[PDB]
This record gives C-alpha cells, structure tokens and sequence, in this order.
C-alpha cells in the first residue's frame, strides 16, 4: 500500500518535472532586489 | 475539468452557429469542490 | 477494451514450447474511448511505459465567403494518445495535433518506436487508400510528450511545380514510412496489414 | 520578454521635436535647455540665428519663449525686449505645467505685435519621460527554458551578466526506471546521473 | 459508459448541424469512478 | 496577487435585410481575478465586453 502511495506521489511528481513556465513580472524597477513572480502550466492536458 | 474543457467548443454548424455552453467550467468547479470535500469527509472516517 | 502481453522467452531449454506463465493477464483499458474514429486502436511499449493511441473524427458543415455552404465537406479530426503510469492506472489521455481536413482521411493508423538515432522517438501515422499518391496525416513527439524537431527536408517541397501545396516534411516523412509499409511489402503484401 | 511596473522617470522630459517658424529661420536656430525642476520644467533657451531672422532693424524686439498648444495659446512665459543687435540673447523660465501633456512651446524673436512680425522662432515638443524601463529576458535554449542577466553598465551587483537554469528533463529517468522499480531509481547512479 | 457512447452521435439535420455534447464520454467516466467509491464505501459498513 | 487573462468566441451576425453579415464579429470580454489574504483564489470576474 505505501508502495502504491509513493508511485502516485512519483506520477505527480513527473508533471511537475514536466511543467512549463509561460511568463513572469517583476516586482519593481530593481531587477538585482526586487522579488519577481511566474506562471507556468502543464504539458499533460488538462491544461493546469 | 477536462470534459468541460472539451465541452467549451461550439457545437453547431451550417446556416446557423450555437456555441457552447457557456457556464459548463464554472459548474465543473463547483462540482469538482464539492466532490473534494466529499473524500476528506470519508478519509475522517477510517481514522476514527 | 484489454490488453495483455505474451513472452517469447522462458521456454524450457529442452522445449519447442513455454511456460504457462509466458501470457499474461488479460487487463482492462480505463479511457473513455468511446469516441474512438473507426474501432481502431494501437498500443506501445516503449522504456518500460505503456501507450495507446488512436484518432477521432467528426465533419463540420463549413460555409463559403458568399455564405453558401461548401458543399464539399470537411472533417474535424485529431490524434489522441494515453499512458499508464507507474502507479497502474491510466492517464486521462490528451490529444496532439488537430487539423480539419478536407477529406475524410479514416483508413487507420500506423504506430512504432524509432531508432534512426538515439532518442528513441515516439511516432503516429494515418493513411487514405490512394493506391498511387496516398494521402498521409501524422505526428511525431519527444517522450516527454514535445513535438520533435529534426526531420530530412520535404521530398516533395512545396511548388514542385504546379503540386504547389507540397507536403510538410513531418507528413513527408511518415507518408514515406507508411509506404515502407504498404508499398515496400516484401515482408508481407498491404493487403495483409489488417493482420 | 519579461514584464515590469511602469512609473515616471521624474527627470528632464523627453524632447520629441522641434520646427522653425516666423518669416525665416531654421530649427537649428536655437539652442533649448530643458531640465525638469521637481514637480516643473525648466527651460534656457540660448537664441543662435538672429543673423536669419530679425536684427539692427526691429527694435524692442520680443525675444519670448511663449506657449503653444492645439489652439496656438501663445501666451509669453519669458521674453526679453531688445534689439537682436544681441545675435544670442538668453532667456529661461521654469514651467509648472504638471498637465502630463506633450508640451509644445515657441522659442524666438517677435515684433512687440507678437505675430505675423519679422522676428522668427522655432518650436520645440517636449514629453514627460514614461522610460524607466530595463531589459531583462526569458530564453530558450535547445529543450530547456532558462534566464540571463543584461551585460549593464551599472556598478558590479554580480547580477549582471549572469544566467539561470529554468527546467530540468529529470522525468526521462524516472520513466526509465520507476516503471519497474523504486529500487533503480533510489540508486546512487540515478542520484548521481549526469542528467 | 454505453449512455454516453450512444450520445456521441450527432443530432441535428436539414440545413444545419449540430453534433453532441463532446464532453459527455468523460463525464460519465467521473461520475463512473465515483459510482465505484460508493459501492465500495458502502459494503465496509456491512463488513463492520 | 492578481491573474488576467481574455476570452473570445465569433457570432454570427446578420444584416437588416436578414442576410448574414459574412465579415464576421468575435465577442469578448477581459478577465480578472485575484488572491484572496485567506490563502484561496478569487471566482474571477469580467470587465469590460
């Protein structure tokens, strides 16, 4: 059963390596301080 | 998600075009929080 | 829908035969498929992973500038393709790439694995019976489930004279596999492809 | 390209472009300095060009810069009255005009009619400077997404010029091996791949 | 499963067209797991 | 936080004297939502069509 539990964590975790960043935004004009965010969705559909 | 995803093509042809039902994704969602409540209720169970 | 698999090895080494547990399981397919084009199906196996793949079609009754309909016909249709994962159960499936089509090009698929190089490339196929100049429609992607990119140039490039449409080097290609197929049939004439 | 707020550089306004007008004259005629003041403009306007519009002839001649908008509002904001015997008289106004607008101003010799007079001017266009902007990039790089730094002018931060991986095709392995165990996958080998 | 099979097929004729409800295969196949979740969840009690 | 995004589809639209108006005309609309302080996303909304 943990076997089972650990294969679905590993199958999620291979969407994870398969994510694919689409844009980002910085947060102010001080690129080397500023903190920046990203979006990014799956290659699997449904598109997440 | 994946089928109202699918189901938000239009669907008719011809003389006449007709779309798509439009609020599908949004009950999908409501659905879809719904049936995830539903398992967390069930797993309470087990471990009691 | 199932699927199960049968070993060629474990034969006993005195044996014109094999063991009992060569064949497997019969397993069942959890995919909608359903919506399946023409009751046709190929599965996979390759690095260990298991796919099935197949098409799914549906005509539009697609209309001229001049409002009229185009009374010649076109077709929606689109390659699907799913995994098991390493948990035993079935991917949801996806789909590749669309087109709506001209014609109704519907006479089945054609599948394998290629080793022309190391990547060991995953690669689809699907044929319309002109005996002479058979129409092809495919796909091909990386494993991890991205469109290839490196392909030879288009034996028939676009404009070979007036053929002006040419063909697109990925279904150049797999035309040029389906024919190493269906025409080069030393291996077995194309009238025996359904088996 | 990477996105990024835009704000006000609250500095000397962008000069877009300048005319010549009056009964002769270029736009090379005078020289406009222009640097913003905090919440105003400020200009100096240093005249050039007297010898190719007015001089030793007209007298109490209004050397002005003066207003100018889609109704020609030109209201003096500075002006001198002289003989352009002076071939390069100066004059300077510091201009609030927190309006965000393209301001448009004249700049020259004029008659004390103001107008249709042998004094001649130019005009200049001027803009609040929106540019605070800075490059910074996404890039892509055979399958891999990835990050690099501009190569900037500005002081060492040791930013500049660096780059960053983005993805990571790990999933291949995992394929390869937790489709038949854990075990592989766990192994030191796989730990230490070089991926 | 064979409801949404059925309704694959298209319904509408004359000068128009109009298909079927695309995403109804997948639909069912949720409420088909489910369905599954429910049998199951409902023989423990038995057990019990 | 905040996420935006459009959406768009074609309508077919017809002249006064009935006939199609066979240029073709896309509603759509710009969509917006937002990170609530609870830790959950917005329904998201639209603004102008």
């Amino acid at each position: 059963v943990a076997q089972k539990a650990v294969l679905g964590y590993l199958n999620n975790f291979e969407e994870v390596s398969n994510l694919e960043i689409i844009a980002g935004y910085q947060d102010g004009i001080d690129i080397e301080n500023d903190k920046t965010y990203f979006v990014a969705r799956t290659r699997m559909q449904p598109y997440r | 998600t994946a089928a109202a995803a699918l189901d938000v093509i239009p669907n008719i042809y011809g003389l006449a075009v007709g779309g798509s039902h439009w609020g599908a994704p949004l009950n999908a969602a409501a659905e879809i929080i719904m049936i995830k409540y539903q398992a967390d209720s069930s797993k309470s169970e087990s471990l009691s | 829908y199932f699927w199960r698999s049968l070993d060629a090895s474990q034969r006993n080494a005195n044996s014109q035969e094999l063991y009992p547990t060569a064949w497997s399981e019969w397993k069942a397919i959890s995919v909608p498929l359903e919506n399946v084009a023409n009751g046709i199906v190929r599965p996979i196996m390759m690095d260990n992973r298991l796919y099935i793949s197949w098409f799914e079609v549906a005509e539009e009754k697609e209309t001229d500038s001049d409002g009229n309909i185009i009374v010649s016909g076109r077709y929606r249709t689109k390659i699907r393709l799913a995994h098991l994962g390493f948990d035993g159960v079935w991917s949801s499936g996806t789909t590749l790439r669309e087109e709506v089509l001209a014609d109704q090009m519907e006479e089945m698929i054609a599948v394998v694995d290629r080793m022309e190089d190391e990547p060991r490339l995953a690669l689809v196929a699907f044929k319309e019976m002109s005996e002479s100049w058979d129409v092809v429609f495919s796909y091909i992607c990386d494993s991890m489930l991205i469109e290839s990119s490196n392909l030879p140039t288009t034996t028939h490039p676009p404009k070979p004279g007036d053929g002006d449409k040419g063909l697109s080097d990925l279904d150049d290609y797999g035309a040029n596999l389906v024919w190493f197929y269906l025409h080069e049939t030393a291996n077995g004439g194309k009238a025996e492809y359904k088996q | 390209l990477i996105l990024y707020p835009v704000i006000i550089n609250r500095d000397w306004p962008i000069e877009l472009d300048k005319t010549h007008q009056g009964d002769f004259g270029t736009v090379d005629d005078f020289t406009l300095n222009s640097n913003y003041t905090g919440d105003e403009l400020s200009l100096y306007l240093q005249s050039s060009s007297t010898y190719k519009y007015d001089f030793s002839k007209s007298k109490n001649i209004i050397y002005g810069i003066w207003k100018e908008d889609a109704n020609n509002n030109r209201c003096w904001l500075n002006y001198k009255l002289l003989t352009p015997e002076d071939y390069e008289p100066q004059i300077n106004a510091t201009l609030v005009m927190c309006d965000k607008g393209d301001v448009n101003i004249i700049t020259g010799f004029s008659l004390p009619n103001g107008g249709v007079d042998a004094g001649g001017k130019i005009k200049v266009t001027l803009r609040v400077g929106k540019k605070l902007r800075d490059k910074f990039q996404i890039k892509q790089f055979s399958q891999t997404q990835y990050l690099q730094f501009p190569e900037a002018s500005s002081a060492d931060v040791w930013y500049i010029g660096k780059q960053i991986r983005l993805n990571t095709l790990f999933a291949k392995e995992l394929i390869g091996k937790a489709s038949r165990s854990l075990d592989l996958v766990l192994s030191w080998e796989t730990q230490n791949s070089r991926l």
